[PDB]
């Protein structure tokens, strides 16, 4: 019943920073997420990926991709998800968790 | 490779990687690593590693 | 032992019944058929007795096991209560002609 | 002589009959008149077939046969020709009227150019000789048309991207299929063919109105017949291109509706604010304008009347003219009611009904306003109402009307709606309108949610239609993915139409999340439309959909109706839910809808009728018993009310018809006054609810009717003519027909009930337990309707759970987005297209199988009022009125409320089909149908005469069956399984009498001998059909009961059961023991896989199997594993020549694909004039599919096994559906035998009763101690003739074996470990192992034989044990049994505990010392390190024992190993070492991360080529970790069990395999050329050469699941529990 | 409950008949199941899948 995607959108609006928001369910969603992350890490652009709990296997590879990366200091990746046991532990440790 | 299944024939030490045989050099060593302390390994992999 | 006419006199714990809605509707249909009325022309009146085993009218049925949550009933008189559940000894459900 | 007349008439017909030609655009001469040609061919074929029945056909046989051939050839060629022609036509129109496609698709254009060149040359050849015979005699014309059809189809599938680009031009094409779009584009000139497609592209435009030239579109028409004339016509000549003038037609439709509304309003304004309304002027006004326009004008007029009244009351205390608005509405409603009381034209009647509904709403709203003292037009209780403001001064006609609800404002879309049912405007409906309009004003989607049948979909459609919006309903499922939803959104955005997605939560959660962003971007485009800053004279509003900039029309909306209460539905993610405004719709106002509908239909007592009918539905829901097929919801009440209207109209028509023949005083008012409205309602209620009720509920519902409707009686109309037609059909199908309480009367009543259900519902179910006469009921009804009405009836029977859902409904290609039709989709599309006149026939689509929500909910929009099948490609298929959707089910315990409420119900009880009816059917077929293909018929008639007394009511068979139901059986007991087995056995008895007459041509069997034979055989058959599936004690119980109740003479033996006797052909009871001789087995086939020791059970089971098999009746053998089921079946088949057995081994993952692969290998499909026939390749041979584990394959969550449903379909319907082209295939010379363990065993599921009714089951238990002693005693006596000095030890040794085996079978069971199964198979292996260790021995002391016996026992029993105490117990009890049966021996020389045998230190397999074996193994490992694997091994005693065991298994044909132990124990290394000791090449699959099923298939092909073609002995060593998928195990199971994989070698691989097997068999000295013989030799070589070694870790749950996943691994592989190092 | 021509007309009897019928069916099923469980726990009948 709660979703923090609107919080991220309002935050980006206040900071006057551009953000690309992608739903994760589709395979084209995976491709767009990869391209958006690759573009944003070199420009400080913000990426938000919603409902990532629906793709845990892709989430593990996303964690592995994020580990070996030196993005722009202004780059921010937001992962919106439900509180779900299927979310990988490695991703949880890699990122900072906020409970809504 | 982890089982050290080497075939010594004709003065050659061969390791069968996939479908291809390779001359194994004695100085080879391999280290497997992970960053997840909670990952579960199958018993077959546990038997081949330290 | 006595015929179907003894079904009207017996007190019924509504919780024990598998489908209490059908019991309520059956009592309403019984009263409507006794007076040749319709189901929609009958309104239900509730009487709470101090003790079980009282005089049952031809249009009245005895119900046991009803638990009043949040209230107390004295002389068929409700008052707000700080208790969780209060046992209702015997509830007489009476189907009477609706005077709207 | 008349037969020669028929032949002469046919000859004269086809000597002058010319196919009729018509000039096509000066381009060619096409063929027309297809219906006449096909009808002529069909009726000549029917005449030719019918004259064969005449006894005078022989003299005219040849010629007639010739004509049949010719006719069939004709029926071939033209059945292709038309499709070709049709396709070519539109394809030509595409490759000639558009020059852009030539540059766009050059290769396709040139291909079609060549195709058209050949097509036109064929056209010219037909033109020169239009005679049909000469056309048929054109050289190779059949192949020419087939090739043309294939090529045209390929061009069709090539034109897809052109179809998409054309859809871009006219967005409504987005909701039209590729076939239909091509037909539209290619037939732009011939506009008539376009008509059938308009209902796809428009809400209410069913056809367009065309001038005489067909060049000017004058107007449009609806399905009912309502017509709209364009104010200015659209000229096709001025705008030839089809999308242009279609756009002009749509725009002119909208503008014409706007202008007609502008005139309708200014005329209706007179009717409003008027004291009295003249009926003539009012009815003329309603007739002049369209129903949509009439209702809209009434709503407007009421709106400005209320606005004027409220503006007048602005003073607060002023007088109220709202009462005057009330009075005007009252007067108009009075006129409307007076009109509907009398007979009216149907279109005008429906207009009046809609007016009544709307003005009832207006009356309620005005009453509410007056009750609340409303005097200000700005008060919310008026603003909350839906108001209609019309401004004629507006320059744009499309903007003169505005519809306002609260703050939401809308423009009327002016989409033509035709004449549509309009909902009763209930308070729930008002709340729905308010909430959805608030959502629309916020540019949010609407989301009504609640239980099924509350009005969600209807309410959304009614809201859209009230706004003049094109509303499209989609029945969503999991196939509606991101791309399909995106394409649908693109179509609706460009069109500007409303999208209503029902069951939207049936999508996957990931797909819902993905679709959320498309919804969000579309909602943003709608918001830029709302932005005032935005000007209409600017860049069009556009959003990004599917990576394309798509224009968004402001009139579109997105709605989702769903049921959150259903379990298994996908939860909607929050970001998706915030895009929608949700409304709970749970409790519809039933009373108000009932009252309004009855008042609009003309019922004068509508209030009382509704107040009686709604509580009656409540009392039926609650008072009646609970059944899964019971529904008393809103759909049921709606159906009853509509039926009440229909019955009232037909009753008025009947009354006036009677008045015509009795005087002429026909006053409609008098008819309305004296009309039994309650009787009409009772008739509708009965005709709709009675068929669904169980027997005990019928008096309950009649009592409820008497309570609610006192004094009203319901009487069915005596439908005579239908009953005589059904009686004739029953006579010609050997069925029992009864009337009332006679035999069959209940079934006939159910037939009539199904009949009147078919007249009220387009979707209906017949629900009843297996064997209730349901199939016969609907088939006989179809035939009777065909005879009575003259309309041909065609039934398409689908088993929806015998195939995948993708194969049932279709598949959208993930990459090319190409749609492939499913079976049901293909059939319905074929009916709709009506190429061969399907629309003129009765079409019954019967789903004969299990119903589950996964597949049946795709029919939610089909079974409801929509009558639309929605596909994920945006295509919608309308259900034609001649099509009925039927479901034939035994239960509905998994169906949900929506499906139940969306389909009429006929309930069939077990009492409907009585046992006497079945007996009558069987005896009628016996007396009429000869079994041979008449003396055989005479024998059958005499046998029926003899058996008739026992087949009566309360006779021998009925009492026997009633007693047998109380007995325990290994499977669930059903009546029809026993009856079918009994009837097959009696048919076998008749064949036995015929064959006896064949043996005695001089003295055929007399009537007395026949009677004595038949009575005893009837007793015998009853016994084996009612207790053959039960254990021995039950058989004795049934036999003694029969003895008590029968009058048939019986054996007089005191303590021998009747089941121990056969019936000799001389009509005498002869003991089965007379056919069980004490055989002496030849010493070289001791315990051979083919040798069978005769036993009472063996002789009885073989006879019963012979009886069932020779009739080709499918059967199942059930028993404990190793009970001898396969052995008995092969023994019986040995007595049946011309029968080839093929073994399939079922696993939990077994699908019909295994059977399909087996048919591909062993059978062929062939075209015949009656369809596709699948027959075995070898001619004259019947093929038996032996399924060894038929009850293992996985049962889904809805209680269905797909392979069981498929086998049931083949057995009952005689075929199946080939899903490549959705064609029916009929089996020929193929029967089914299954084997299984009891369903109570782990992993075993109970078989479906619908499957069991066709399949006799025979129970085969383990042989008892005496039988085991006899069978293996003969084996021992045969084997110990090798050493004469040991002969006297035959009896003790056998005894010892038996005792130990029995003790083992008691000590270790499946409860402890899943692999603790001991059967006579261990005894056979024991005998074989001792025999192999005895052949090369000239002599042996008794202690040596005892040592061999103990060693074999240790190998067979101890090697599989897990725990140390179990092995200790086995070791101790070996000694115990050995010294019990063999005293006076030296214990030490026979039971020295290190019992090791080997052939490594000697030529023979002799005992070997542990130290010498250790030295030898060290010496061999020294060489092994330097030759194969340089991994030094520490050598301990368990290793020596393990390598001895592995060597033993490697020295056996089909020697497979299951090594279970901890990883790193050396299982693989020891296996490789032993394989190297035996000359076996080690094969291991090289698994990597990208290793797939295809890689495993290639590896299997490689290893099988090496093992079966090159005669190479290969140890295929594989671990559980190598199993990356369950298909690996499915292949491995078949390879282990049979040494062959049916589908592994296909295409070029099979040809290469055949070449290699030929060159390998020629090297072996064998003369083999046939592919079948070569494949058999290859299988035998694989069997003898390949040794599979399975290695896996010990896991209790893993092992238990492993047993079900790969059963062969636990019964074809020797299991060795190496475990952990001790 | 015993069905009677005049008992069918009584709604109370109809509801109570449904009640007693379903209750008796459930009672028989539960008692048979528990008896089978008891017989299993005494080692007298074999454990089926159900
Ligand atoms: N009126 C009749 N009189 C006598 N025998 C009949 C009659 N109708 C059907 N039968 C016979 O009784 C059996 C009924 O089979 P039918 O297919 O009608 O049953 P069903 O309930 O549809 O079966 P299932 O549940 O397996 O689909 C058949 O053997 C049929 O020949
Ligand atoms: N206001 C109404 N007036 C008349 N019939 C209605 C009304 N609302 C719903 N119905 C009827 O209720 C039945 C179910 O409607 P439907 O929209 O399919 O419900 P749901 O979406 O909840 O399953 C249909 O027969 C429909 O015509
Ligand atoms: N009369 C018999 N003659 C020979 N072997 C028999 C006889 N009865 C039982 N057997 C043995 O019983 C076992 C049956 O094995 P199988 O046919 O695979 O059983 P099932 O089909 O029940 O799985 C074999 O070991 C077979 O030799
Ligand atoms: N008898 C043995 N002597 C020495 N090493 C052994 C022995 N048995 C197992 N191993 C160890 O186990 C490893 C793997 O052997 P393998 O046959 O693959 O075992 P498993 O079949 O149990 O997986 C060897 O390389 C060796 O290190
Ligand atoms: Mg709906
Ligand atoms: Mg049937």
């Amino acid at each position: 019943g709660y979703d923090a995607s609107g919080h991220v959108e309002d935050l980006a609006a206040e900071q006057n920073t551009q953000i690309t928001s992608i739903a994760i369910g589709s395979a084209e969603g995976f491709n767009q997420a990869d391209k958006a992350i690759n573009t944003a890490v070199k420009s400080g652009r913000w990426v938000m990926l919603k409902n990532v709990h629906l793709a845990p296997g892709w989430l593990m590879q996303l964690e592995k991709k994020l580990h070996s990366l030196q993005p722009h200091a202004c780059f921010r990746l937001f992962l919106t998800m439900e509180i779900n046991p299927k979310v990988p532990v490695n991703l949880l440790r890699a990122g900072r968790i906020f409970v809504f | 490779v982890l089982n050290r299944e080497v075939r010594r024939t004709g003065g050659r030490v061969l390791i069968t990687l996939g479908d291809q045989d390779i001359d194994l050099s004695p100085s080879f060593v391999i280290f497997l690593s992970t960053r997840d302390p909670t990952v579960e390994f199958p018993p077959d992999l546990c038997s081949r590693v330290t | 032992s006595g015929g179907a006419k003894e079904l009207k006199n017996i007190h019924v714990c509504l919780g024990g019944l598998f489908v209490p809605e059908a019991y309520i509707t059956a009592t309403r249909q019984y009263v409507a058929q006794a007076n040749s009325w319709s189901l929609e022309e009958l309104c239900l009146e509730v009487n709470v007795t101090t003790s079980q085993g009282a005089t049952l009218d031809a249009c009245s049925f005895g119900v046991t096991g009803l638990k009043l949550q949040g209230a107390t009933c004295n002389n068929n008189k409700l008052s707000l209560s700080n208790a969780i559940s209060t046992a209702l000894p015997l509830t007489q459900l009476r189907w009477v002609k609706q005077t709207n | 002589m008349a037969l020669e007349e028929f032949l002469k008439q046919i000859r004269e017909v086809w000597n002058t009959y010319e196919l009729d030609l018509v000039n096509y655009q000066n381009k060619c001469r096409l063929i027309r008149g297809w219906d006449d040609l096909f009808n002529k061919v069909k009726e000549h074929i029917n005449s030719v077939s019918a004259m064969k029945l005449s006894p005078y056909y022989k003299v005219f046989e040849e010629d007639a046969l010739s004509w049949e051939d010719k006719l069939n050839r004709i029926m071939a060629l033209f059945d292709v020709w038309i499709d070709v022609q049709r396709r070519w036509v539109y394809l030509e129109g595409i490759f000639t009227g558009s020059a852009d496609i030539k540059h766009l698709l050059p290769v396709e254009t040139q291909r079609f150019q060549s195709i058209s060149t050949e097509f036109l040359a064929l056209m010219k050849k037909v033109s020169k000789s239009p005679l049909v015979m000469d056309v048929l005699n054109i050289q190779g014309v059949q192949r020419s048309l087939e090739r043309l059809a294939d090529l045209l189809g390929k061009i069709q599938k090539a034109l897809g991207e052109y179809l998409e680009r054309e859809r871009s031009s006219f967005p409504r094409f987005y909701f039209v299929g590729d076939e239909d779009l091509l037909e539209i584009i290619g037939n732009s000139k011939n506009v008539a063919k376009l008509q059938k497609h308009f209902k796809k592209m428009f809400a209410g435009v069913s056809s367009i109105i065309l001038n005489e030239d067909n060049s000017v579109v004058l107007g449009i028409s609806s399905r009912e017949g309502e017509e709209v004339m364009f104010k200015t016509p659209v000229s096709i000549t001025e705008h030839p291109k089809i999308n242009e003038w279609l756009t002009l037609v749509e725009k002119e439709m909208r503008v014409t509706l706007a202008k007609l509304l502008a005139e309708s309003v200014t005329e209706v304004e007179i009717f409003g604010k008027a004291t009295s309304i003249d009926p003539n002027t009012y009815i003329t006004w309603i007739d002049k304008y369209q129903a949509q326009l009439v209702v809209l004008s009434a709503q407007i007029a009421w709106s400005e009347n209320v606005e004027t009244a409220l503006s007048s009351m602005g003073g607060g205390g002023d007088a109220a003219p709202l009462h005057s608005v009330l009075s005007n509405v009252e007067v108009t409603l009075n006129v409307l009611a007076d009109s509907v009381l009398m007979e009216q034209p149907p279109l005008r009647r429906r207009k009046l009904e809609h007016l009544i509904t709307e003005l009832v709403h207006q009356r309620d709203v005005t009453r509410s306003l007056i009750k609340s003292k409303i005097d200000n037009a700005k008060s919310f209780e008026w603003l909350s109402q839906m108001r209609f403001y019309f401004d004629p001064k507006q320059t744009d006609v499309l903007q003169q009307l505005s519809i306002q609800m609260a703050n939401a404002k809308f423009n009327y879309g002016f989409e033509y709606l035709g004449v549509q049912d309009k909902l009763v405007q209930t308070p729930l409906t008002d709340r729905c309108y308010l909430t959805m309009t608030q959502a629309l004003e916020a540019r949010l989607g609407g989301s009504p949610f609640g239980p099924a049948g509350t009005g969600k979909t209807e309410s959304v459609k009614a809201l859209g239609h009230q706004l003049g919006r094109f509303v499209l309903v989609f029945n969503c499922d999991e196939t509606f993915d991101f791309q399909a939803m995106g394409r649908i959104f693109v179509g609706l955005c460009q069109v500007g139409a409303w999208g209503c997605f029902d069951e939207f939560n049936r999508l996957e959660e990931r797909m819902l999340s993905a679709v959320s962003q498309q919804v969000q971007c579309i909602q943003e485009a709608l918001r830029e439309h709302s932005n005032p800053n935005y000007d209409k004279t600017s860049a069009p509003i556009t959003c990004e959909l599917l990576n394309k900039q798509v224009k968004v029309s402001p009139d579109m909306a997105i709605f989702i109706t769903m049921n959150p209460g259903y379990a298994g539905r996908s939860n909607l993610p929050d970001n998706l839910k915030k895009l929608f405004r949700s409304l709970a719709m749970t409790k519809p106002d039933r009373q108000l809808i009932a009252q309004v509908m009855l008042y609009s239909q003309g019922f004068r007592t509508a209030e009382v009728l509704a107040n009686k009918i709604v509580p009656f539905f409540k009392l039926c829901d609650e008072q009646l018993s609970s059944q899964s097929h019971y529904d008393f919801g809103l759909r049921a009440l709606k159906s009853v009310l509509v039926s009440a209207g229909n019955v009232k109209r037909e009753r008025i028509q009947k009354i006036k018809r009677e008045k015509e023949e009795r005087g002429e005083a026909v006053d409609e008012g008098e008819i309305a006054e004296n009309l039994p409205e309650q009787e009409i309602l009772i008739q509708s209620v009965c005709e709709t609810m009675v068929p669904k009720l169980v027997a005990e509920d019928i008096p309950l519902l009649f009592s409820l009717l008497s309570d609610v409707f006192p004094g009203v009686q319901y009487h069915r109309g005596e439908m005579t003519a239908l009953r005589e037609e059904l009686k004739k059909v029953c006579q010609e199908m050997y069925l029992t027909y009864g009337d009332g309480e006679e035999v069959g009367g209940m079934w006939v009543e159910k037939v009539l009930q199904l009949y009147q259900i078919t007249q009220i519902n387009h979707g209906l179910m017949m629900v009843g337990p297996s064997g209730s006469g349901k199939s016969m009921a609907w088939r006989v009804l179809l035939k009777a309707l065909e005879r009575l009405e003259g309309v041909e009836g065609v039934a398409h029977i689908i088993d929806p759970k015998a195939i995948s859902k993708d194969h049932l409904y279709g598949t959208l290609d993930p990459n090319t987005r190409e749609w492939t039709d499913g079976l049901f989709t293909h059939v319905l599309r074929k009916i709709i297209d009506s190429v061969r006149g399907e629309l003129q026939k009765r079409q019954w689509i019967v789903f004969d199988g299990d119903v589950d929500p996964e597949w049946v909910e795709n029919l939610n929009s089909v079974l409801d009022d929509n009558k639309l099948l929605t596909l994920p490609n945006g295509e919608r298929l309308s259900l034609p009125p001649n099509v009925r959707i039927m479901f034939e089910v035994q239960d509905l315990k998994y169906a949900t409320l929506a499906t139940v409420s969306r389909c009429g119900m006929v309930w069939f009880s077990e009492d409907v089909l009585s046992t006497d009816m079945i007996f009558n059917n069987f005896l009628a077929r016996l007396r009429s149908i000869p079994l041979d293909e008449s003396p055989m018929l005479q024998i059958q008639r005499d046998a029926a005469t003899i058996m008739q007394p026992y087949f009566t009511s309360n006779g021998l068979v009925t009492k026997a069956l009633e007693h047998a139901f109380q007995l325990e059986h290994i499977m669930d007991l059903t009546r029809l399984r026993c009856l079918g087995s009994l009837f097959s056995m009696l048919h076998q008895a008749c064949r036995n009498v015929a064959q006896y007459n064949a043996n005695h041509p001089d003295f055929p069997m007399q009537i007395e001998q026949l009677e004595r034979y038949i009575q005893r055989y009837l007793v015998y058959a009853i016994l084996w059909s009612l207790s053959g599936d039960s254990r021995l004690k039950m058989r004795a119980e049934l036999g003694e009961y029969i003895r008590r109740i029968t009058t048939v003479p019986l054996p007089t033996a005191p303590n021998i059961p009747i089941i121990d006797y056969e019936v000799s052909i001389s009509g005498e009871w002869s003991p089965w023991q007379a056919k069980v001789p004490q055989i002496e087995v030849e010493t070289h086939k001791v315990a051979a896989p083919d040798v069978v020791v005769p036993t009472l059970d063996t002789v009885r089971h073989e006879a019963l199997l012979y009886t069932w098999l020779a009739e080709h009746k499918p059967l199942v053998l059930c028993g404990p594993p190793g009970s001898g089921k396969t052995m008995t079946l092969f023994s019986a088949l040995r007595a049946l020549p011309d029968m080839e057995v093929v073994g399939l081994n079922f696993s939990s993952a077994t699908t019909p694909e295994l059977l399909l692969k087996t048919f591909d290998h062993y059978c062929e499909y062939r075209r015949t004039p009656n369809g596709v026939v699948l027959a075995p390749v070898q001619l004259g041979k019947w093929l038996v599919l032996f399924c060894d584990e038929i009850n293992l394959p996985d049962m889904d969550k809805y209680g269905t096994q797909r392979v069981i449903s498929f086998i049931r379909q083949m057995v009952e319907h005689g075929g199946f559906y080939r899903t490549s082209d959705q064609t029916w295939v009929k089996l020929e010379r193929i029967q089914f035998v299954g084997a299984c363990n009891p369903p109570t065993d782990p992993g075993r599921k109970p078989l479906s009763h619908r499957f069991l009714r066709h399949v006799p089951v025979v129970y085969v238990d383990y042989p008892g101690p005496a039988s085991l002693t006899q069978i293996y005693g003969t084996f021992n006596r045969a084997m110990l003739r090798l050493i004469p000095s040991l002969r006297t030890y035959a009896e003790p040794l056998t005894a010892a074996m038996v005792e130990f085996y029995t003790m083992s079978q008691e000590r270790f069971t499946q409860d402890t470990q899943p692999h603790y199964i001991y059967s006579p198979r261990e005894m056979t292996r024991w005998v074989r192992g001792i025999f192999e260790a005895l052949r090369p021995l000239e002599t042996l002391p008794v202690e040596g034989l005892i040592r061999i016996w103990a060693h074999e026992a240790l190998r067979l029993f101890q090697d599989r044990l897990v725990e140390d105490e179990e092995r200790r117990w086995t070791d101790e009890n070996i000694d115990t049994v050995a010294l019990k049966h063999f005293p006076n021996i030296d214990r030490e020389k026979a039971m020295s505990r290190p019992i090791l045998y080997s052939n490594w230190l000697s030529k023979d397999y002799i005992p070997v010392d542990q130290e010498e074996l250790r030295d030898y193994v060290k010496a061999r490992l020294k060489v092994f390190y330097e030759e194969e694997l340089d991994v030094p091994l520490v050598l301990f005693n368990e290793v020596l024992d393990h390598v001895l065991r592995i060597d033993r298994i490697f020295r056996q044909p089909q020697g497979h190993l299951l090594l279970i132990g901890v990883s790193g124990a050396g299982k693989t290394t020891l296996s490789r070492f032993v394989a190297w000791m035996n000359g076996l090449s080690v094969y291991q699959i090289k698994v990597h991360r990208k290793y797939t099923g295809e890689d495993f298939d290639e590896d299997l092909r490689t290893v099988l080529r090496r093992s079966g073609c090159k005669n190479e002995k290969i140890a295929f060593i594989m671990d559980e970790s190598n199993v990356l998928d369950s298909g690996f195990l499915e292949r491995m199971n078949t390879l282990l069990a049979n040494g062959e994989v049916p589908g592994l070698f296909e295409g070029d691989e099979y040809a290469t395999l055949m070449t290699q097997c030929k060159e390998g068999a020629q090297k072996e000295g064998l003369m083999l050329d046939s592919h079948e013989e070569l494949y058999k030799w290859f299988t035998s070589q694989v069997i003898r050469n390949l040794h599979v070694v399975f290695t896996m870790n010990p896991s209790s749950e893993g092992l238990k699941d492993r047993a079900a996943t790969s059963p062969a691994l636990f019964n074809r592989c020797v299991l060795n529990w190496f475990g952990d190092w001790s | 409950l015993k069905r009677t021509v005049e008992n069918i007309k009584d709604p109370l009897f109809r509801f109570f008949e449904r009640e007693v019928k379903m209750g008796a069916k459930l009672l028989q099923d539960v008692r048979q199941d528990l008896a089978d469980v008891v017989q299993v726990c005494e080692g007298k009948k074999k454990q089926t899948n159900y």
